[PDB]
């Protein structure tokens, strides 16, 4: 019967569609390895999916996933147990180190580019036009801590300019430098920003970007992993 | 076994309840105490599905069907063959739910994310409660709720629906759908999208995300952006799953007729209501 | 910290006239004016708009579609604007009666000018179809859009046009009006056997729940993961960051397995696709090849 032959048949299908779906959802991450980075002798049911490249623009090279995989950084942390599934245990200062809820990836020291090859953040002082333009201005009010002290002033907001979003408040500190808060870290209210996450003393100790104009993605990573971190280990 | 990037975010923390106690993976699988939980309402409810079915004389899953109390009983406890055994793998069914949710919230503060996911988790639990606990509970009997089973499950909804005309009429019903139809565009246009960018014709380069917004933009005059189209599918979804708890809270409980009558604060008011001519004059 | 639902302070600039690529920029409009209030969920700015041939024939016929239904609505109301209020939703533009068969030849006011409405319907998405793919290509873009965009036209194509060729007779067809193609939906389970026993049915109706279930659990993950710039998808996929990691073991925690940022795109995509495949193939087979679900279904 045609409508027997069709459902049996998109079954067939279905399984296939099911099979490709998750290869493709392995191109990063896997092989699966054991506790302490070999490999694992269990991959599952499915196979690693074959090679793809991505040509990146602006002349940032190409990337090829699945391919041999690395932390390019160390990992301040020790197993908790001789057989696996118990947590490893932050060997430092979880948040300097970047683990746990602290963590930050490698990502390339270069900032992310717009559709023109122009910085895709950057602080509304250099971002001809941009301005609050609804709901509280942040800038120059005072940033709060879960402490309920005040860690600075807001000096600026680092905006996405192809979104027309902003990403950071700029907050300048004690000693006249300054740090990039996520926007979705901080409460910006009628007299003060709010930042739960982080006591006004662990404001120093988010990650220092090396221009004072551009971040790059390696520094956004260290700088957002800071920060979440501080839920748990400010606490 | 371990993704490639993951031991680094395997610390101890993030336990609403039992401290370092249940604070482990089995596999891929975190635990927790709410993983415990999960375990055992998960493995009673469908230790007494099979129960069920021994009862009931097959092994087929396309058969298998456990229903809720009689009507009559109203909202009192069943014996185990007449309804009881609905009303305990009911009770299992919400705490391995609610469980699994407070689980999501253990993984969340693990590693340091917001709780989006178990809230909007919560909304199709709330339709789920809505079915077989707040609407039941508001018609007074537990009779009222669908029957767990592949096929009977939608002979309910059928016989649901009938009762009350065609229930396309429903409008809150209506509302739900509209949700439902727009999720599954905006989700196809999203998928879409960021492929057709991430994967552009051959001998390109990669897209950026101006490329989303140039493309969305040329097509429809607007682009909601990266962050608005992640606002929006959720929105869509959990208002179609709110709307369709809604239209069936009010059904049988301050809504008793066919529906295409609601439509008659329309059709009916007084000073168009005479009008000769169109469908109704 | 709130919950990234809704921004909490806009931020607005010089506004985006948007990549060009090989977009004939003779076909794009200027800049519209931007929006505060949709400013609060998404971007302000509006526009600009592409209008170019096959856009401009698009909207053309999608406005004659409209005006065909339209002007049949108000001959339906006796040219009254009250009635025309009143009955709104009452109004219907029917197909042919079953004695014109696939004929052209019904009167205007027996089919023939829901004949002409198709006609203009037809010409109309198939013309934003064509956009869908031109608009893309312009841009150096994967052809996605318009291939998941044929998925939605395949099950429209199947309602109005194959179905009713296949059956004999343009009576098959959905009308033009609100109540009255509700009314055909439930008339065509009823007479097809009750059809959630068409399996092509309830496939359709995992992948529409499916989809609310996963944008719903990708929706809530990417802002989850927003606090480390998690919906910068394309980055991410290029080079992964925290966000992409933690989302992926959340999932992974959660239910044992997990996506990656590029597939969960995938996933997606395809739970949104097979909803109007599964769904076009299972009207196409109804009457055509099975006339009653319920018994194919206790049966063959
Ligand atoms: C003949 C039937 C009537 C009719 C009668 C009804 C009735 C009666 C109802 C609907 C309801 C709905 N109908 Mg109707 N409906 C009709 C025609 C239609 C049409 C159409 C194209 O014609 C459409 C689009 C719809 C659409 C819809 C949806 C709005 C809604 C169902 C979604 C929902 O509630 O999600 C909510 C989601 C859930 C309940 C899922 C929750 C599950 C979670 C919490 C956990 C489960 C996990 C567990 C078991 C996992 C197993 C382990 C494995 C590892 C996976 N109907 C006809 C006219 N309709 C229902 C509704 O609104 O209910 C609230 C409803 O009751
Ligand atoms: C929502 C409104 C109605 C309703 C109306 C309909 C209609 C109409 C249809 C379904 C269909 C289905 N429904 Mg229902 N269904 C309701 C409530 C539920 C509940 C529940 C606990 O609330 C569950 C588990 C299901 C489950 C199912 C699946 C058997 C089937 C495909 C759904 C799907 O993929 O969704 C999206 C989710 C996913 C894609 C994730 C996968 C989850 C599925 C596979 C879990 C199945 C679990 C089941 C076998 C029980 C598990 C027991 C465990 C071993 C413990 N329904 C309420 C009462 N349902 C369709 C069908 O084909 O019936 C056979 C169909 O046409
Ligand atoms: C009494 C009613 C019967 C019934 C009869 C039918 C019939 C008949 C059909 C469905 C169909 C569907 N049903 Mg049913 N259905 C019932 C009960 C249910 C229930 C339930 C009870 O809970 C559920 C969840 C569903 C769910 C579903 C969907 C999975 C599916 C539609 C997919 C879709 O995206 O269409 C929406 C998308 C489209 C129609 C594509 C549109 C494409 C483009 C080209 C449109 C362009 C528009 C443009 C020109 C105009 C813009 C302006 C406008 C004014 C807006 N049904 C009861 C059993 N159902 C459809 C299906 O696939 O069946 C297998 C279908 O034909
Ligand atoms: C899928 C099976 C049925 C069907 C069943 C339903 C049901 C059931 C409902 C709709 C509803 C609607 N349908 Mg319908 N609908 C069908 C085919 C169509 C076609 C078509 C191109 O064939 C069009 C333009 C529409 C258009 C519409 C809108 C008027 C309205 C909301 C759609 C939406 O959310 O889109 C996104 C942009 N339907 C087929 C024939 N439609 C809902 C409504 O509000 O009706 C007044 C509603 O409850
Ligand atoms: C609110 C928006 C949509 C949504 C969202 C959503 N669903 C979610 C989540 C979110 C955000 C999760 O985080 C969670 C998840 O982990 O996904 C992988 C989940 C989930 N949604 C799921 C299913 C599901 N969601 C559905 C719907 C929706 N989910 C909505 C449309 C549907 C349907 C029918 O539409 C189904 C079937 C699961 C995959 C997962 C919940 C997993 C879970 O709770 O596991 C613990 C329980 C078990 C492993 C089994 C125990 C059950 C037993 C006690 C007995 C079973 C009795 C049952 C009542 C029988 C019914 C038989 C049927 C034939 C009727
Ligand atoms: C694959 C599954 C899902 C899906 C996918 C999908 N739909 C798609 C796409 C995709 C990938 C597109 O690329 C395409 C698009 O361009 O998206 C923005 C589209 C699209 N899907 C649309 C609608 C749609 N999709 C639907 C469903 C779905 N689409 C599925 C659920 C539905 C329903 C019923 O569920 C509808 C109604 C359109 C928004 C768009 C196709 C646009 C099109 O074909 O246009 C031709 C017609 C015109 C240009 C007419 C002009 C306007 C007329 C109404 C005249 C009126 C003028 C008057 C003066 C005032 C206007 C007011 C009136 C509206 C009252
Ligand atoms: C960008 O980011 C994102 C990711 O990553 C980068 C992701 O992965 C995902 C996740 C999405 C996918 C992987 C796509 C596939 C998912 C679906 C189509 C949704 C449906 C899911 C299922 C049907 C699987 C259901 C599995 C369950 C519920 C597991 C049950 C088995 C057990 C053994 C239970 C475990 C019991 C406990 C608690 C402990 C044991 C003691 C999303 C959304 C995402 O946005
Ligand atoms: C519906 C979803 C079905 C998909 C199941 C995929 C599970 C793959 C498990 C891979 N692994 C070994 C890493 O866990
Ligand atoms: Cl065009
Ligand atoms: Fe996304």
């Amino acid at each position: 019967d045609l409508a027997s032959l069709a459902i049996y048949s998109f079954w067939i299908f279905l399984a296939g569609l099911i099979y490709y779906l998750q290869t493709e959802n392995m191109r990063e991450g896997y092989p699966l390895e054991n506790e302490d980075g070999t490999p694992a002798a269990n991959q599952g049911p499915f196979p690693l999916p074959k090679p793809k490249t991505f040509i990146l623009p602006h002349g940032r090279g190409t990337l090829t996933v699945p391919g041999p995989e690395s932390e390019d950084r160390p990992i301040a942390l020790a197993r908790t147990a001789v057989s696996e599934g118990f947590p490893h245990a932050p060997t430092g200062d979880p948040m300097k180190d970047g683990v746990g809820p602290a963590s930050w990836v490698a990502r390339r020291d270069l900032p992310e580019l717009d559709g023109h090859g122009h910085n895709k953040i950057k602080p509304m002082k250099a971002a001809a036009g941009f301005h609050v333009s609804a709901g509280k201005n942040p800038i120059g009010l005072p940033v709060r801590g879960c402490d309920l002290e005040i860690a600075g002033k807001v000096v600026d907001i680092w905006v996405d300019i192809p979104e027309q979003m902003a990403r950071f408040l700029e907050v300048e500190l004690k000693d006249g430098s300054t740090r990039l808060l996520p926007m979705q870290m901080v409460k910006v209210q009628s007299n003060r920003v709010h930042v739960n996450a982080l006591s006004s003393d662990l404001f120093a100790g988010i990650p220092t970007i090396k221009s004072p104009t551009e971040v790059t993605l390696l520094e956004e990573d260290k700088i957002c992993g800071y920060v979440a971190g501080g839920l748990m280990y400010a606490a | 076994a371990l993704l490639s990037f993951e031991r680094k975010y395997r610390v101890p923390g993030g336990t609403l309840v039992g401290g370092n106690l249940f604070d482990f993976w089995v596999g891929p699988f975190y635990v927790g105490f709410f993983g415990v939980a999960t375990f055992f309402f998960a493995a009673l409810g469908i230790i007494l599905i099979a129960w069920s079915a021994v009862l009931q004389g097959t092994w087929n899953p396309q058969l298998i069907s456990v229903y809720p109390p009689a009507l009559e009983y109203g909202l009192g406890g069943a014996p185990l063959a007449k309804g009881g055994l609905w009303q305990i793998i009911t009770i299992c069914a919400t705490g391995a739910f609610v469980s699994w949710a407070l689980r999501e919230v253990e993984i969340c503060r693990k590693l340091g994310i917001g709780y989006h996911i178990p809230f909007a988790f919560a909304f199709a639990i709330l339709a789920y409660l809505t079915l077989v606990l707040f609407r039941p509970v508001m018609m007074g009997a537990w009779g009222y709720a669908f029957p767990y089973g592949i096929w009977t499950h939608l002979d309910w909804v059928s016989n649901t629906g009938y009762t009350y005309g065609n229930f396309h009429y429903n409008p809150a019903h209506m509302i739900a759908i509209s949700f439902f139809f727009t999720n599954a565009l905006a989700l196809a246009l999203h998928g879409a999208l960021v492929l057709s960018a991430a994967n552009p014709e051959k001998g390109k380069e990669m897209r950026t995300p101006d490329h989303e917004d140039t493309f969305f933009r040329d097509l429809v005059g607007y682009s909601i952006g990266t962050l608005g189209i992640h606002r929006l599918g959720l929105l869509l979804s959990l208002s179609a799953v709110f709307f369709s708890a809604l239209c069936m809270i009010i059904t049988g409980t301050i809504w008793f007729d066919q529906w295409v009558d609601w439509w008659q604060w329309w059709v009916k008011l007084p000073w168009w209501a005479n009008i000769p001519g169109g469908i109704n004059g | 910290e709130y919950q990234n639902i809704f921004s909490q302070v806009q931020v607005r600039g010089p506004a985006d006239l948007g990549m060009t690529e090989d977009v004939n920029l003779a076909n794009r409009s200027g800049v519209g004016p931007f929006s505060t209030l949709l400013g609060w969920f998404g971007n302000a700015q509006l526009g600009p708009i592409y209008l170019g041939s096959l856009g401009v024939l698009s909207l053309f016929s999608g406005l004659m579609w409209f005006f065909t239904i339209g002007i049949w609505f108000w001959y339906q109301a006796g040219w009254n604007p009250a009635v025309f209020l009143r009955d709104l939703f009452f109004f219907s533009l029917e197909p042919p009666a079953p004695e014109y068969g696939l004929s052209f030849a019904a009167p205007l006011k027996e089919g023939g000018l829901w004949l002409i409405a198709s006609f203009f319907m037809f010409v109309a998405v198939w013309s934003w179809w064509g956009r869908t793919y031109l608009r893309a290509q312009a841009l150096g873009m994967g052809k996605h859009t318009a291939w998941a965009f044929l998925s939605a036209i395949w099950l429209w194509m199947v309602l109005g046009f194959i179905r009713p060729i296949l059956m004999g007779s343009w009576s098959e067809a959905v009308p033009y009006g609100i109540f009255s193609h509700l009314d055909w939906t439930n008339n065509f389970s009823l007479v097809h056997g009750n059809l959630f026993y068409n399996p092509f049915h309830g496939l359709s109706i995992a992948f529409l729940y499916g989809s609310a279930l996963l944008f719903a659990m990708h929706g809530a993950t990417i802002l989850a993961v927003s606090r480390f710039g998690g919906e910068r998808e394309l980055e991410q996929i290029a080079d992964r960051g925290t966000a992409a990691e933690r989302a992926a073991l959340f999932w992974r925690w959660t239910m044992g397995f997990n996506a990656t940022m590029e597939g969960i795109h995938r996933w997606a995509i395809w739970m949104a696709v097979l909803v109007t495949l599964t769904g076009g193939i299972g009207i196409l087979l109804s009457g055509t090849v099975v006339d009653n679900w319920y018994v194919w279904g206790q049966n063959h």
